[PDB]
């Protein structure tokens, strides 16, 4: 899976209070709506854990502002919950159609607190997601 | 504390009373071969490789009389799977080259071990390629089959072994819609050695450097098209492995069964990936269930397996030896 | 004659130490056998490329790796001609080598 | 006398206990055995000088580890007395045959604490050593 | 491994005690300084072994004297243990960089004595050293 | 606040003009000479230059009517030598030096300068380099001719200093045998300006702008190979001197006990090399008994210290 590291936003980033992502991707435009490139796609990655008091729950959602300052929610996942967090999911978030300059990553925690479990979060093109499907299933 | 890494004043490791050690012995190079055998076909999305596979079929039904029956649909996903990059910079102070002149021989000898040590990554990741875990390597071999309830999890073939001395063997078949490895638009596959030639570098504290420089590009992804095409022999306990097939796991059945799993090896070509390790017990076993048959005097050594079922059986080092058995 | 010896890699050499030379017997039985101890001794040597390879025996183990091997076909198809055996000459085919100026009953190695 | 940046060790280290070196040359293998090099030593500078209640000695030794943890001496030079040690005094130890990762430089200060002093370890190829010989020395 | 007969010391010298080599090597010259031939170098061989009531350990080290009088330290090892002397091994010591006429070898002994033990010590140049390296490591 | 570059500004830029560029007079820079006397030969060790030094002659024997004479061994021990490399860059924003179309007569007025300042470097690291204190740079001179306890002690000559305000003369031998520099191999003798590219420069914010560079190893070493042909007169107490050659420390004679004490100026070539101040006290003195002094040529050495701390 490549990644653009400029497009990387919460490197890592320790998500224990439901608290935003650490960067905040500037496009150089007012309207980049590059939901439209129809292509990008957030992914948010975990690790190593949904571990917590529990249960809880984590959800990822991408957030639009004009300027960097003031942001409201493009997307979002729904309440996914502890121990769907195995360390290696790609929780992929289709990059909203509608995107304004400055877009971040918020993390909307359900009590409790995270304890441990950190998140990375990148616009790629696109995901690795080759699972196996079924052949018979007769045999087998 | 612990000061390092560029290229320490160790040029002074690889000369004799002169010159850069040109014949040197190449110890920790392995002959895995995955790398010549694996097939390699520009990706067709922008980054990834999209892959469409019957998801669904019409069942068609038993028509009581005079009833007009629904039409059915057939069902179809389709998969993208991604690449990775993998390259890296090369760089010697041109101050600690330069000395005796050994620019050039340095450059080279260096050159090799680069050349070896990607080789020894890119074969190493395509078996064991996490990108669920490291997120920029492309998926390789597991954990596509890892647990025995994936849908391909029928190809994974149980060798019995338990604890952590047990490897696997792998049977692909390279080919343009079984697997195949993928390089990007447009990045040519394999390995690029760019020679930088001589820039600046930066002291740590800003206070200039100057030096030489090579680039190693190597960017590969993977298709797996259809896991029907690759089957694993999981948990072969290596310790437990005797000539005689006798206490342990017989490899001899263990692979024939594993090319009965494949759906006609048509396309593109098959072969067998064993750990070297693997492959010495697989000579003295074969040679020990025909040698209760008929082999001659001087057939005593037994041919190194070459064709198991008319399938190349390879070597690859870069394979672990000593891996968690499969659950 | 002033000789020393480079072993550049030892990859390309290997040794099958310990072989107890009483508990020898010719039908690959009691003991060590030579056909797989010698066939392991092969496969342990990366792609013998270059230059040539050679096994090195004290005449007693010569003896009974003849032994031995006319013993292993016997179980398959050994002719009333060659019951004897051929004697050996090429075990891979690598030659094989006789060295009286070798040890024979030699210490241990653990 | 040439220096590698990162095999320069304990730059001027007014070695006043017995102590070991600032820092630990790490070599990036199990057996870095650079003795058998027949060219890297190490050399220990003396600055200004062994200035002590006295009579003091330092013996300067190399140390190897498997990890950068605990040491155990490989090569010594010996109880080199104070006066022995004025600025302008090279040290020179040859490198042990049989390195392993993290060799570091010990001071190994005989009683009493030394009140001044700077060392300076690092390896080169090779030490800038020429004593004066005799001449003659009849004439004159 | 090329031996001048006249470098030998200590041929095959039963060190029970903390003893000084048989041998003392008289150079021609004030300050030999020979380990500037970055060549030369001390080589204690060991035979049989290191059997003493234990635990004990054999510091090898070179002296040098002004006049054969005298002997002081100018190169050490460091307490090599016993069952690190089974037959068949070369502690090396390399030459010290600064030399003096008359070099001998002492063998520190820590405590208690030694019961059985040979060594050989002399100046080649030099050593045969071919150490087994790794392999891949990952197989096998 | 204050704004301090090292790059060329153009108010510098704006200096050699003109509307004539070149023959830039260099009035406050030091004018010593051993750089243009010292001889070079490339160094035959790793950076190391191995010499080996007789230590002990056979004797001859009158061998009588018939009898056998007992044979003789040559002693030897060998003495190598380091080096150390001086490098600088000479960075410029590329649209400044471009401009006017001078790129090169301004690569050109850099690089004089850049030559003068590394000639003062270097020369004055060749009379007192420790390899003890400096440790990257190279030994020379001094402390070789440092302690009178020292075995070539006989040959440096005490002016008579105990205060700290005391020169020294050199007498030295360059030549291929006894004294010469050395340069690693095989990076060539000498000051080397080479002249790299237009490559990207940065801007304290980033805001980055080409320019050009030029690199400037120097690597020399000193190989002293054997201290019989070098004197040292350490400690000529400059507080001192006087032209009449009376109070103070006399420097002719001196000297030239300097001179009587090396065998033998016979290759490659002889030189004094002594403080200005010291060159002028000294012929001051030789004109009140009253290029070349006595059949070796004296260089007037600006790059050498004239209160360097007394010899013991």
């Amino acid at each position: 899976m490549i990644i653009d590291k400029l497009l990387q936003v919460s490197d890592g980033q320790a998500v224990t209070a439901s608290a935003a992502s650490t960067d905040v991707i500037d496009f150089g435009q007012a309207n980049p709506n590059t939901g439209m490139d129809d292509r990008s796609k957030m992914v948010i990655t975990v690790d190593e854990s949904a571990d917590a008091a529990g249960a809880a729950t984590v959800t990822f959602s991408v957030q639009d502002s004009a300027d960097n300052a003031t942001f409201a929610d493009v997307a979002a996942t729904g309440a996914i919950g502890k121990a769907n967090l195995a360390a290696g999911k790609q929780v992929v978030i289709p990059m909203p159609t509608k995107l304004r300059r400055y877009c971040r990553v918020y993390y909307t925690v359900a009590t409790g607190p995270l304890t441990a479990g950190k998140f990375s979060a990148q616009v790629v093109t696109g995901i690795q997601q080759n699972v196996a499907y079924p052949d018979s299933p007769r045999i087998a | 504390s612990t000061t390092n890494p560029t290229l320490a004043d160790v040029a002074a490791r690889m000369t004799p009373d002169g010159k850069i050690d040109p014949q040197i012995v190449e110890m920790l190079n392995e002959t895995n071969e995955i790398l010549d055998d694996m097939t390699v076909i520009e990706a067709n999305g922008f980054t990834e490789h999209k892959t469409t596979v019957r998801s669904g079929l019409p069942t068609g039904t038993w028509r009581k009389l005079n009833y007009g029956v629904q039409p059915e649909k057939s069902r179809t996903v389709q998969v993208k799977d991604s690449m990775g990059m993998l390259e890296t910079y090369a760089e010697v102070d041109k101050a600690l080259a330069d000395l005796n002149g050994n620019s050039a021989a340095w450059r080279l000898s260096e050159d090799r071990a680069f050349i070896e040590g990607m080789n020894q990554t890119q074969a190493t990741t395509l078996f064991y390629g996490d990108s669920s875990i490291d997120a920029e390597k492309f998926m390789g071999l597991t954990p596509r089959f890892n647990s025995l309830s994936a849908e391909n999890g029928q190809n994974i073939i149980d060798a019995g072994g338990t604890g952590s001395d047990n490897a696997s063997i792998w049977l692909t078949v390279w080919g343009p819609n079984t697997l195949h490895t993928i390089y990007p638009k447009g990045s040519q596959a394999g390995l690029q050695s760019r020679d930088l030639g001589e820039d600046t570098l930066i002291d740590a504290a800003g206070g200039r450097y100057q030096g030489y420089r090579t680039h190693y590009k190597w960017d590969i992804g993977l298709t797996l098209r259809d896991w029907r095409y690759v089957v694993r022999i999981a948990n072969v306990d290596v310790s437990e492995l005797t000539k005689n097939a006798s206490a342990g796991a017989d490899l001899i059945d263990l692979m024939t069964q594993a090319v009965e799993l494949i759906p006609n090896v048509g396309m593109g070509r098959p072969a067998f990936y064993m750990p070297r390790k693997i492959r010495s017990f697989l000579r003295r076993q074969i040679t020990n269930k025909v040698a209760a048959s008929t082999l001659t005097m001087e057939e005593i050594a037994g041919k190194k397996v070459v064709a198991f079922d008319g399938i190349p059986c390879r070597r690859t080092d870069a394979l672990l030896l000593t891996e968690a058995r499969v659950v």
